[PDB]
C-alpha cells in the first residue's frame, strides 16, 4: 500500500545516509545496491556478500531490514511480491527527492 | 655587571609572543562605546581575534569582517568595506565609530580606504540625515610590528577623526590618561588614584566594565565606556599623562603637536619607584598634593613584600615576556623585591626604538647580574635557553608560554596578554602600590605551591 | 517557510538561508542557500580557509611541522585555541610555525624566507622529520611557489617529507574551502608513498575525526576489541606516515563527511575502497555503526559482545539523563555535520528537543541531511550572524545552547546556560561513554544554581532567593 511505502520512505529519511553521498553517480548506486540487499534479507534470500562494495551494500541493508522488522508488523506479513513493489517504488522516491528535486547545486560536479 | 639587547638569530618563528597589528587595533576598538570595528581582509583576521579576546576575558566583543574573498583578490576589496559600512550603520541603530582595520591582504592589494570613507561619508549622510558615524582609517599591516603597534595606530587615528570633526572647544580641566593595553583591574585601580588625588581625568579606553554582570533585567552591558564626546574633550585637556611610550605614548604627542596639550610620558607604573614618580608627575600637572590615602596603600604594599623579599626572593632568577612596557615596568619591580630578572623577552621588530629607552640605561646602572635582553623574540627563545641550561626559579609572561613552564618545571605567574588559564587575573590589579603587592604575593604563592608539589623545604612555610 | 527575520529587513537575501520546517511542506522547496558569500559587516561567524586546512585538519597530527608561510597573526591566531590530545605529550597543540613575513619579502619574495624557516624548523628539533607548509592570505598574492620550495628542501634533506597546502583566507567562502585543497592534494601526492605491516585480516581507515578531547582514543578502545587494525585515522591522533598508507584498507568508516569525505570519494575511485558513513556520536547511533563494520567483516558475534557490554556500563547513566533531560530544547550553533549528528541522537536517547541550528559553512549536502533528521517548528540558519542568534533565541527560548565560548559567554547574559560544542566542556562526547559525557554536561549545565541565582533582584521586596535540589546519575 502507499501507507507501507510512506513508511519506509520515512524510515530511510530520518535515518539513513547512504541516500545523502557527494555526488549524483554514487547517491543512484548506494539506493540500487543498498535496496537491492534489503529487498533479499526481507525475503529470505541469500544475501550477496563478494566483492567489498557488496558487503558494504549488506551491512548497510541489514541495518534498515532488521529496524523495518522491528518497527513495521506488516513487514513480516506482506509476500515476497510485494516487498518487491515496494522496494521499486522506494527507490523511485528515494532517486526524486535525492536527485531528480534536489537543489544540492554540487550534485553534479564531475570532480569530487 | 652587563645588560645586553639582541634580536632573535632565527629568521622563522616558533610561538609566537604577539600577534599581528589588525589584533591590536580591534583591542583599541573595542574599548570605545557604541564602537564596532570593521576588520577589511579574511574572515580568520577578525574570528580568530573574537576568539582570542573571550579566552582573555571571557566575554564576547563585537568586530565585523568585510569578509574579503577571490573576486575582491582579482579586482580589489572596496565594495566590501562599503557593503560592511553600510550593513553596520543599518543593522545597528546606535553605532558611532567604525575604525576601518586594514590586514595584510588588504595592505597588500592597496585598496583605498579614504576614498571607500568618502563613499561612505556621503551614502551614510544621505541615507541618516541625524546620525553621525565617524569613519577612522587604521592602516595596520601586518608584516611589520605587532599587535602593540597596531594598538597605538588604531587609539592614534580614532582620536585624529573624532578630535578633526570637533576640534578645540573650552578648556576641561581634565587629565588624559593613556594607560596602554592594560586590564580592567588596572583601570579601576587609576579611577581610584585620581579619585582620591581630587583629579579628573578620562582614562582612554575605560575598559572597566568588559567584567559585566549577569543582571537580573538580562541586560548586556559588556561595552567600552569611552565615549566619542570623551575623545573628543581630549583636544581640551590640561594636559596628557601618557604611562606606555609603545601604546598610546604617541597619540599624546598628537595632542600636543594639534591642540598645545602638554604631554607628559613616564615609566609604566609596575613597582613602588614607577607608581611614586608617576604619582608626583600628576601632583606637578595638577598641583594637587598626594593623599595621605596613597602613602597608606604604600606602605601596606611595602609590608607585604617585606614578608617575601629576602626569604623567598632573594637571588632568584627570573624570566620576563610580554609587551615592552611590561617587561620595563616588571623588571624594575622584580629588583624592588629582590629578584633577578636575567631573561627579558621582547617580542617584535621595534629593537631601534627599544635600544633608545631610557628604563635599558636605568637596568644597566642598577644591576648587579647579567640581563639578555632578546628582541625580535619569540616564545622558543625561552625553550631553547632553559633547554641549554639557563637555570630559572620564575617565569612571569602571558599564558601561551603556559607548557614552557609547566614541562620545565618552573612556576610562572601570568602578567599581560592574553592570561587565559587562569581565572580572573583580568580583574586584579597588576600596576600601582596594591598591583605591586597583589604581582608579590602571586609570585610567592606560586612558589609555595611549587615547593609543596616538589617537596623542597615545604616545612619551611610556617613561621616566615 | 523560509524566514526573513526583523534583524535582516535591510539583508533580505537572508531569508533563502533560513528555514522554518512546517507541516507538510516539501522540504526539497526549501533547501537553504549554503556554501554561498558572506554578507559584509554582518557578525557572521565564519572563519577562513587556511583553518580549515592547519587548524583543523593537519595540525592535528602528532610529530608534524605545521609551516604557516606569512606573517606572524595567522600562526598566532591558531595556537592554544584546540583540544586533540595526543599520546606523545601533545607536541601539535604546543608549538606553531611562522615563516614571520616582513615587507622587505612582500617587495621581494618570500620563497628564500620559507626555505630558510623550513631548515631552522627541523635543525631546532631533530626528532621531526615531517611538515606541512601552508600559504595564507598575502604569501597567496605575492605568487610564492611553495610546492617548488618544498622540492627543494627535500631533494637538499633527504631525511625529511614536506606536504603544501595552497589555501590563502580569501579562498572560497569560508573554512569549506581548506578542507578540499588538503584532502585532494594529499591523496594526489601522498598516498601510496610508502606502506605498513598489516596485523589483522580486517582493516580500516577512520577518515574524518579529529580527536577532540580524545574521541579517536575512546573509539581505538572499540577497534582494538574487535581486533580491527586501523590503518590510518584521518587525522585524530595520527601520523603523517600513517595517511601515506591509506590505500592499504579494506574499508573507509566516515564520520566527518563534509571535512573529509573528498578523500573517501577519492579512495573508493582510484583503491576501491568502500565509503560507509557512520554516525560516531549518539548511543544508539554507535551501536548501528559498529553494527555495519562488523558485517562488512563477518565479525557480527565480537559486535554484539561489545555492544552488550557497553550498554550494561552506560545506558543506566544515559537513561537517568534522559528523565531529566527529557523536553528540554537545544539549539546546536556550531560547523555544520554537529548539526545532522545530534538532532535526532539527542532526541532518541535523551528525548531533547532541538529547536534551532545554525551551520558557519555546511553544504547543502549538510542542509539535505539535518532537514531529513530534524523536527518541524525549528529553524535550519545557513551562515548565521549574532543578531539573527538573538531573534532566534526570542523565537524559540532554548534551554541549552551548544555552541563555541564566546558565543556561550554572550547568551550567559541572557541565562541561558551552554556547552562547547566544539571542544566539549568534559569530553570525549563520541561513542557509548561520550554521549553520557554530553548528557552530563548538559544536565548539569541548565540545572545550575547560578541561573536561579541570577534571576532574582534583590531590592524585589516580593522575591526571595531559591534553593534547587540537583542530582547525579
Ligand atoms: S584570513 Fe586567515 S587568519 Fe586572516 S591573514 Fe588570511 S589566512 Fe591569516 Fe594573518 S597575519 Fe594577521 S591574522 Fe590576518 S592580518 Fe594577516
Ligand atoms: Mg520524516
Ligand atoms: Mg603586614
Amino acid at each position: 500500500s502507499q501507507s507501507h511505502l510512506d513508511d519506509l520512505f520515512a524510515y530511510v529519511e530520518e535515518r539513513c545516509l547512504w541516500q545523502f553521498f557527494s555526488r549524483t553517480w554514487d547517491r543512484e548506486e548506494n539506493i540500487e545496491g543498498v535496496l537491492n540487499q534489503v529487498g533479499r534479507l526481507l525475503t529470505g534470500q541469500e544475501p550477496l556478500r563478494g566483492t567489498p562494495q557488496e558487503r558494504l551494500f549488506y551491512a548497510d541493508a541489514l541495518a534498515m531490514a532488521n529496524d523495518v522488522r522491528e518497527r513495521f508488523p506488516w513487514a513480516s506479513q506482506v509476500n515476497k511480491e510485494e516487498i518487491e513493489f515496494l522496494l521499486d517504488g522506494l527507490k523511485s522516491r528515494l532517486v526524486d527527492v535525492t536527485i531528480t528535486r534536489s537543489t544540492n547545486r554540487e550534485l553534479n560536479h564531475h570532480l569530487y | 655587571a652587563e645588560v645586553k639587547l639582541s634580536p632573535r638569530d632565527r629568521e622563522g618563528i616558533i610561538n609566537p609572543m604577539y600577534d599581528c597589528q589588525p589584533a591590536g587595533a580591534q583591542y583599541a576598538g573595542i574599548g570605545i562605546k557604541d564602537c564596532i570595528p570593521l576588520v577589511h581582509g579574511g574572515q580568520g583576521c577578525t574570528m580568530f581575534v573574537r576568539l582570542l579576546f573571550a579566552q582573555h576575558f571571557k566575554e564576547n566583543f563585537d568586530v565585523a569582517s568585510t569578509s574579503l574573498h577571490e573576486e575582491s583578490a582579482v579586482f580589489g576589496g572596496a565594495k566590501r568595506v562599503e557593503e560592511g559600512v553600510l550593513v553596520l550603520a543599518r543593522r545597528y541603530p546606535n553605532l558611532r565609530v567604525i575604525p576601518i582595520i586594514t590586514t595584510c591582504s588588504t595592505e597588500v592589494i592597496g585598496d583605498d580606504i579614504e576614498g571607500s570613507i568618502r563613499v561612505c561619508n556621503r551614502a551614510l549622510e544621505a541615507e541618516f540625515p541625524d546620525r553621525k558615524i565617524y569613519l577612522a582609517p587604521v592602516h595596520t599591516p601586518s608584516f611589520k610590528g605587532s599587535h602593540v603597534t597596531g594598538y597605538a595606530e588604531c587609539v592614534k587615528s580614532v582620536f585624529k577623526t573624532i578630535t578633526d570633526a570637533h576640534g578645540k572647544g573650552q578648556p576641561s580641566g581634565k587629565l588624559n590618561v593613556f594607560p596602554g593595553w592594560v586590564n580592567p583591574g588596572d583601570v579601576v585601580l587609576l579611577k581610584r588614584y585620581f579619585k582620591e588625588m581630587d583629579v579628573e581625568a578620562n582614562i582612554y579606553m575605560d575598559t572597566e566594565d568588559f567584567d559585566s554582570p549577569m543582571l537580573p533585567n538580562k541586560s548586556i552591558e559588556t561595552h567600552g565606556r569611552t565615549t566619542v564626546e570623551d575623545i573628543a574633550d581630549s583636544a581640551n585637556a590640561l594636559a596628557t599623562l601618557s604611562l606606555a611610550r609603545y601604546e598610546g605614548n604617541t597619540t599624546g604627542e598628537l595632542l600636543q603637536k594639534t591642540f598645545a596639550v602638554p604631554n607628559a610620558l613616564v615609566n609604566t607604573p609596575y613597582g613602588i619607584k614607577n607608581t611614586d614618580d608617576m604619582l608626583r608627575k600628576i601632583a606637578e600637572v595638577t598641583g594637587k598634593e598626594i593623599p595621605e590615602s596613597l602613602v597608606r596603600e604604600r606602605g601596606i604594599a611595602l609590608d607585604a613584600l617585606a614578608d617575601l623579599a629576602h626569604m623567598f626572593f632573594a637571588n632568584k632568577k627570573v624570566a620576563i615576556f610580554g609587551h615592552p612596557d611590561l617587561v620595563l615596568g616588571l623588571a624594575q619591580f622584580c629588583m624592588e623585591v629582590e629578584l633577578e630578572p636575567v631573561l627579558l623577552l621582547i617580542g617584535d621588530d621595534q629593537g631601534n626604538k627599544y635600544k633608545k629607552d631610557p628604563r635599558i640605561e636605568e637596568l644597566k646602572n642598577t644591576a648587579h647580574f647579567d640581563i639578555e635582553i632578546v628582541h625580535n623574540a619569540d616564545l622558543w627563545e625561552l625553550e631553547k635557553r632553559i633547554n641549554a641550561g639557563l637555570q630559572l626559579d620564575l617565569i612571569m609572561g602571558h599564558s601561551k608560554g603556559r607548557y614552557v613552564a609547566i614541562e620545565a618545571n618552573i612556576p610562572m605567574v601570568r602578567v599581560g596578554f592574553p592570561t587565559f588559564d587562569r581565572a580572573g587575573l583580568y580583574r586584579k590589579p597588576s600596576i600601582g602600590y596594591q598591583g605591586a603587592m597583589e604581582l608579590g604575593e602571586m609570585i610567592a604563592n606560586a612558589m609555595f605551591a611549587h615547593m609543596e608539589y616538589t617537596r623542597n623545604k615545604e616545612w619551611i612555610l610556617n613561621t616566615w | 517557510p523560509m524566514v526573513l527575520l526583523e534583524c535582516d529587513k535591510d539583508i533580505p537575501e537572508r531569508q533563502k538561508h533560513i528555514y522554518l520546517k512546517a507541516p507538510n511542506e516539501d522540504t526539497r522547496e526549501f533547501l537553504p542557500i549554503a556554501n554561498a558569500a558572506t554578507i559584509p559587516g554582518t557578525l557572521s561567524e565564519r572563519g577562513c580557509a587556511f583553518c580549515g586546512a592547519k587548524l583543523v585538519i593537519g595540525g592535528v597530527l602528532k610529530d608534524t611541522i605545521q609551516m604557516i608561510h606569512g606573517p606572524l597573526g595567522c600562526a598566532y591566531d591558531t595556537w592554544h585555541t584546540k583540544r586533540y590530545p595526543t599520546d606523545n605529550g601533545h607536541f601539535n597543540m604546543k608549538y606553531v610555525w611562522s615563516t614571520d613575513m616582513k615587507e622587505s619579502h612582500v617587495v621581494f619574495g618570500g620563497e628564500k624566507r620559507l626555505e630558510k624557516s623550513m631548515h631552522e624548523a627541523f635543525d631546532e628539533m631533530p626528532d621531526i622529520k615531517r611538515m606541512i607548509v601552508y600559504t595564507t592570505c598575502p604569501t597567496a598574492l605575492i605568487g610564492d611557489d611553495i610546492k617548488a620550495v618544498a622540492k627543494k628542501v627535500m631533494k637538499d634533506r633527504p631525511d625529511v617529507d614536506v606536504f603544501t597546502v595552497e589555501c590563502p583566507g580569501f579562498s572560497g567562502v569560508s573554512q569549506s574551502k581548506g578542507h578540499h585543497v588538503l584532502n585532494i592534494g594529499w591523496i594526489n601526492e601522498k598516498v601510496e608513498t610508502m606502506e605498513k605491516e598489516i596485523t589483522s585480516e580486517y582493516t580500516m581507515n577512520f577518515i574524518g575525526d579529529f580527536n577532540i578531547q580524545g574521541d579517536t582514543q575512546l573509539l581505538q578502545t572499540y577497534w582494538d576489541r574487535l581486533g580491527i587494525q586501523v590503518v590510518a585515522h584521518f587525522t585524530g591522533n595520527g601520523t603523517y606516515d600513517d595517511l601515506r598508507c591509506m590505500h592499504q584498507a579494506q574499508l573507509n568508516v566516515v564520520n566527518c563527511a563534509r571535512s573529509s569525505g573528498y578523500i573517501a570519494n577519492e579512495l573508493k575511485k582510484r583503491y576501491g575502497i568502500p565509503r560507509l558513513d557512520i554516525d560516531s556520536w549518539g548511543f544508539n547511533y554507535m551501536a548501528e555503526g559498529i553494527r555495519k563494520i562488523c558485517a562488512f567483516f563477518g565479525i557480527e558475534e565480537k559486535g554484539e559482545e561489545l555492544i552488550a557490554e557497553e550498554y550494561a556500563k552506560w545506558k543506566p547513566k544515559l537513561d537517568w539523563y534522559k528523565e531529566r533531560l527529557q523536553g528540554k530544547k537545544m539549539a546546536i550553533w556550531t560547523g555544520g555535520p554537529r548539526l545532522w549528528h545530534w538532532t535526532k541522537s539527542v532526541e532518541d536517547d535523551l528525548g531533547v528537543q532541538v529547536v534551532a541550528m545554525s551551520s558557519k559553512f555546511g553544504h547543502e549536502e549538510d542542509f539535505e541531511k539535518v532537514i531529513a533528521r530534524g523536527k518541524e517548528g525549528t529553524y535550519y540558519i545557513d551562515d548565521g550572524n549574532e543578531l539573527e542568534f538573538f531573534e532566534i533565541i526570542d523565537l524559540v527560548k532554548p534551554d541549552v545552547i551548544f555552541t563555541g565560548p564566546r558565543v556561550g559567554e554572550l547568551v550567559k547574559k541572557l541565562h541561558i546556560p551552554y556547552v562547547n560544542g566544539h571542544g566539549y566542556h568534559n569530553g570525549p562526547y563520541m561513542g557509548f561513554e561520550g554521549f553520557v559525557n554530553l548528557a552530563r554536561d548538559m544536565y548539569n549545565a541548565v540545572h545550575n544554581p547560578l541561573r536561579h541565582l541570577a534571576a532574582v533582584d534583590i531590592r524585589d521586596k516580593s522575591q526571595t532567593t531559591p534553593v534547587i535540589v540537583r542530582g547525579a546519575a
